[PDB]
RNA sequence: CACCGCCCGUCGCUACUACCGAUUGGAUGGUUUAGUGAGGCCCUCGGAUCGGCCCCGCCGGGGUGCCCUGGCGGAGCGCUGA
RNA sequence: CCCGCCUCUCGGCCGAAGCGUUUACUUUGAAAAAAUUAGAGUGUUCAAAGCAGGCCGCCUGGAUACCGCAGCUAGGAAUAAU
RNA sequence: CUUUAAAUCCUUUAACGAGGAUCCAUUGGAGGGCAAGUCUGGUGCCAGCAGCCGCGGUAAUUCCAGCUCCAAUAGCGUAUAU
RNA sequence: UACCUGGUUGAUCCUGCCAGUAGCAUAUGCUUGUCUCAAAGAUUAAGCCAUGCAUGUCUAAGUACGCACGGCCGGUACAGUGAAACUGCGAAUGGCUCAUUAAAUCAGUUAUGGUUCCUUUGGUCGCUCGUACUUGGAUAACUGUGGUAAUUCUAGAGCUAAUACAUGCCGACGGGCGCUGACCCCCUUCGCGGGGGGGAUGCGUGCAUUUAUCAGUGGUGACUCUAGAUAACCUCGGGCCGAUCGCACGCCGCGGCGACGACCCAUUCGAACGUCUGCCCUAUCAACUUUCGAUGGUAGUCGCCGUGCCUACCAUGGUGACCACGGGUGACGGGGAAUCAGGGUUCGAUUCCGGAGAGGGAGCCUGAGAAACGGCUACCACAUCCAAGGAAGGCAGCAGGCGCGCAAAU
């Protein structure tokens, strides 16, 4: 089939090699996976050693980690922006790993108005998670975890428009899931230049 | 893939100058005295002997006190001792190069059944030992070429089955002992 | 070979089983067990070559279905199955007991022991390591897995166990000074008190010895069996006790 | 064979060998530029056919089809899966 | 033939231990598939072979050596390069 | 009998089985190399032998035959690789 | 036993080759009484093949309503022996040959800290806080109707099982630990104030899987190991958390001995990919390799894992008279064989190991394990039967015949 053997090519002198045996199971490579934006559609491949390796073609949530404050809630993707390797990867949606995705950052402002009691990304429901009725002794408690509770511009920038960027940290091939980790930090600053000079 | 053994190995050693008159000469003599059949059964026991010496001639290039050299010196002159061309005083590895090839012919059992007095020449010998009437300590021996080591050596005796030991003597003579 | 091999010719067969050569083509491969394929001694040689209870190899097969003969004090029923370097063959019909112990030679021996010593064995320590909330395992020389040992334990102790639990009754820690048995290359079989280890990163560690004659030798790490504590040995041994006698004194004990 | 010695070349005689061979003559296997390209496998569709739900005649009967299983009926891209 | 007068961190009168320009050479030691080859034992009736067999249930063999080169190791430091 | 799945062969043993012991050993050789004819008949540079040197043209030490012998011996002769 | 002999001349001493001499294997000629061992279609044609045969399997312990036999001294689920078919496993080892292959194979060596492993043997299997006194649908054997000239072809109708295929709780079960904390109570309740102590209600929980942090249960030469804590993910093509079966029989609800089972971990047979060093002849092969992969870098895809294995972008490298690259080989490699004073030289298809292939090439299904050919799908090539609609092929398995041959068995 497709092989990804070491025999059919030349030696470090660069003559060539006549072969010895014909293409083996164990040196057998499989078609792509070009995993696209969609509804989860997944379907697994029976391999050598008799264990599953699970083939994600299409999927529209993975699980996404806040690495800062250890907050890892399941999200949607929403759009590719960015990928390293190949620029039709991102005209194509294709999600492999270490691709730049968008994800939706809900749960992420849900947490932080819930553990923290400041605002982010701007209803009485709502601010009865808000601005509620508490004692004096769990509002000493509130009140001393709101001095490290500035969150850095360029996250919270982006929480005015309700798409964190982030990126694929699983490999999406073999596993079927997308997980991975937000963008922050210098690799933020980086990636933000990235996109900015990809178009 | 066959349960066999193939291993196998030659005997004799063909002369390389094949009309040498002297070596016709020797080993002729040597066929009409001890009784051999044919030139083969010389070459063989001269091969027997080179394969001794071959092996005291490895040995004798070493440090005396090696013990490659003490225990196969040993063994060598031992088994030398036990078969009777080496006497038993002389024990030493520089007497194995001193045996003559006349050693070997005289403890076959067709010279030692000549000398033991139990045939009236050695071809009488031969063709006595040929027509199993010849034992040793109760085995029956058809083999001529028989070396005859010294604690086999004293029992040399006819069969329990033969005509000039206990008895049932032969077809000749009870064909013979019917005359009406 | 496109899989697993399953046959063993006679002439590829281990050297220390003493096979003849006529006798037929193949040898009895070993099952997979816990001991090694060049390590071991199946039961039909042990019962057909070495004790002669049974004379032909379908006999060694009607003794062993009848439940007669234990390994370790279990029972059973594979003629192939592997065995070695202190396993108990235990058979109760007759009541005899024999550990497997290599001679001098390098054999394994037909050498007999107490009813009352065949409910221990000894057991060379591989591999330590710790699991699932923090439990310690201990994996010996045989494969058991005992899980919670003594913490003191470290690889290439021996252990001491009961038969019939499977649990560590004392062990024995490596050092200079223990007395020695080797399971190993050209100097297999031979006993004495370890006097050295040379400590190499990144290759097998040599263990210098020395006999209860004074010659010393000395192996890689990986083949060395601690016996006992001191000079005091914790099983029967052979008859011979592990001293090698050069072929010169063997000809003179001969005689 | 000892100068009445020996031997060299061209040409014509014989049989045997290899050569450049007029021949764009055939037997053949490799490595190939380009075009088509059976078949397995992967994906995107496909959806013959079979099953389940749901609608009601089948049952005054433990409540006077009022959960009751009994025999169901036949259209419903119905509602869904293989 | 062998050692002695003429390195240092420190562990129960220092076994233990911080290390010193490299290598070639040599001598020991480990690991080196059996079968074959030298070879020990043993009267297949001798032998080529074989791993048996022996004494009136008992005793005992199924040794050993070499396996070049490259790798590994601790003793030597003439001869040779740096 | 014994062997052996069941036969065979070997071993054990009972009856027959030797004068010319017709129960009849062959293959290459006799100039040198190379152990062995300076024999008797034929052919007369023809037939042929000859690994090489050579023998053969009417006393052939070599061909074709007989006798004798002489290597090897249940074997030896020839052809090719080595 | 480290060896020589005839041949250039009228004669001699030499360089020198021819011929002799002895092993050894392949054939062949003539010959033949015994007895123990014993190679034997390799050489040319890895050319073609008629026929039989070479891999199947049932225990006390998966499923029997076949009277196929048969007990019950007869009245109830089934005695028992059991052909068949379903199921499980094996068919991947063994065998045969040497065609390809000249840093490839292979050998000693070293590594997996870069991976998988059916089976055996030990560990684990009330760790999980959320109809069960046992659930559903079928299909075979069997009965019955047939097609086709033709096959180990199978189509319709009717039955009935499971350790086949499914779907699924109970128990442990009182709780525990993190989260959220409305509330109660004791502080120095002084005037803001203020340190603890229980805790209502609700949320998530174990192992396997995937990621993202914080810390330093044991070991390693060396981890980003093993373990533990936190926030979460867990695949409809789906991860474990037992709906199975036999024997012994009971004790006042609770049970013993087993065969079978699986997530996982271990090690057992291995396999796979790698390190250092070693291969016969040729210069009438001295320069080769390429941006569509030649050497390297980064990010991926893919794989069982490491990597140009492959795709994208970038760098211009890599090997070479210490013989690359190209060609030859009647070249499988090694353990070994015949000769041999020491050195060498030559041979090794061949019974052990390792590789490769089943006419030439490909591509796959199942499976732990295959690029399987006593499996399948085509193409090429050659061949058999035919009702010319179609069907089936593979002796380099044992014997056997064709053919090629000097040259090989029932």
């Amino acid at each position: 089939g497709i092989s990804r053997d070491n025999w059919h090519k030349r030696r470090k002198t660069g003559g060539k090699r006549k072969p010895y045996h014909k293409k083996r199971k164990y040196e057998l490579g499989r078609p792509a996976a070009n995993t696209k934006i969609g509804p989860r559609r997944i379907h697994t491949v029976r391999v050598r050693g008799g264990n599953k390796k699970y083939r994600a073609l299409r999927l529209d949530v993975g699980n996404f980690s806040w690495g800062s404050e250890c907050c890892t809630r399941k999200t949607r993707i929403i759009d590719v922006v960015y990928n390293a390797s190949n620029n039709e990867l991102v005209r194509t949606k294709t999600l492999v790993k270490n691709c730049i995705v968008l994800i939706d950052s809900t749960p992420y402002r849900q947490w932080y108005e819930s553990h923290y009691a400041l605002p982010l990304g701007r209803t009485p429901e709502e601010e009865e998670i808000l601005n509620k009725k508490r004692s004096k002794k769990i509002q000493k408690k509130y009140d001393e975890r709101k001095k490290n509770a500035k969150i850095s511009s360029l996250l919270e920038e982006q929480f005015q428009q309700g798409k964190l960027l982030a990126c694929i940290a699983s490999r999406p091939g073999q596993c079927g899931r997308a997980d991975g980790y937000v963008l922050e930090g210098k690799e933020l600053e980086f990636y933000l230049r990235k996109i900015k000079a990809r178009k | 893939p066959v349960a066999r053994s193939w291993v196998c190995r030659k005997t004799y050693v063909t002369p390389r100058r094949p009309f040498e008159k002297s070596r016709l000469d020797q080993e002729l003599k040597l066929i009409g005295e001890y009784g051999l059949r044919n030139k083969r059964e010389v070459w063989r026991v001269k091969f027997t002997l080179a394969k001794i010496r071959k092996a005291a001639r490895e040995l004798l290039t070493l440090d005396e006190k090696d013990p490659r050299r003490l225990f196969e010196g040993n063994a060598l002159l031992r088994r030398l001792v036990r078969i009777g061309v080496l006497d038993e005083g002389k024990m030493k590895l520089d007497y194995i190069l001193g045996l003559k090839i006349e050693d070997f012919l005289e403890r076959r059992l067709q010279t030692q059944v000549f000398k033991l007095g139990l045939a009236k020449s050695i071809h009488h010998a031969r063709v006595l030992i040929r027509q199993r009437h010849i034992r040793v300590r109760k085995q029956v021996v058809n083999i001529p070429s028989f070396i005859v080591r010294l604690d086999s050596q004293k029992h040399i005796d006819f069969s329990l089955r033969s005509p000039y030991g206990g008895g049932r003597p032969g077809r000749v003579k009870r064909k013979n002992a019917k005359k009406g | 070979a496109r899989g697993p091999k399953k046959h063993l010719k006679r002439v590829a067969a281990p050297k220390h089983w003493m096979l003849d050569k006529l006798t037929g083509v193949f040898a009895p491969r070993p099952s997979t067990g816990p001991h090694k394929l060049r390590e071991c001694l199946p039961l039909i040689i042990f019962l057909r070559n070495r004790l002669k209870y049974a004379l032909t190899g379908d006999e060694v097969k009607k003794i062993c279905m009848q439940r007669f003969i234990k390994i370790d004090g279990k029972v059973r029923t594979d003629i192939t199955y592997p065995a070695g370097f202190m396993d108990v063959i235990s058979i109760d019909k007759t009541g005899e007991n024999f550990r497997l112990i290599y001679d001098t030679k390098g054999r394994f021996a037909v050498h007999r022991i107490t009813p009352e010593e065949a409910k221990y064995k000894l057991c060379k320590v591989r591999k330590i390591f710790v699991g699932t909330k923090g439990i310690p395992h201990l994996v010996t020389h045989d494969a058991r897995t005992i899980r919670y040992p003594d913490p003191l334990i470290k690889v290439n102790d021996t252990i001491q166990i009961d038969l019939e639990t499977g649990k560590i009754t004392d062990f024995i820690k490596f050092d200079t000074g223990n007395l020695c048995m080797v399971t190993g290359g050209a100097n297999l079989g031979r006993i004495g008190v370890i006097t050295n280890r040379e400590r190499h990163p990144g290759s097998f560690d040599v263990v210098h010895v020395k006999d209860a004659n004074g010659n010393s030798f000395a192996t890689r790490l990986s083949n060395i069996f601690v016996i006992g504590k001191g000079n005091k040995p914790w099983i029967s041994l052979p008859r011979g006790k592990g001293i090698r006698l050069t072929i010169a004194e063997e000809r003179d004990k001969r005689l």
